[PDB]
């Protein structure tokens, strides 16, 4: 019984490992995703379909 | 004589140079005024004008 208990231990320590990994890939998908928000915004303000000038007045 | 000349031609420069340079700069300084970086504005427009 102590050998199955320690077994399952182990399980729990490569869940562990596994929910690390996970964690890992969810940093890296977020830092694409706030570059992507940069880009987004950079694209907006540089735009080409933007009509606008200031006015003389 | 050229005293007299010389003081009518620097008169006559600040005239024209506080009139037009007047006008001319507030001019400027309104249209960069109205000058913004949002998404509604052409940016090449507004550094060209």
């Amino acid at each position: 019984e102590l050998q199955a208990r320690i077994a399952g231990e182990q399980a729990a320590i490569q869940n562990e490992t596994t929910k690390l990994q996970m964690i890992a890939q969810l940093r890296q998908a977020e830092q694409a995703l706030i570059s992507e928000q940069r880009r987004e915004r950079n694209m907006r303000i540089l735009s080409s379909g933007n009509q606008g000038m200031p006015t003389i007045q | 004589d050229q005293w007299a000349q010389q003081v009518l031609n620097y008169g006559l420069l600040i005239v024209l140079f506080a009139a037009v340079f007047g006008l001319l700069m507030q001019i400027f300084g309104s249209y960069m005024a109205d000058l913004r970086f949002d998404g509604a504005q052409n940016v090449a427009y507004a550094i060209g004008g």
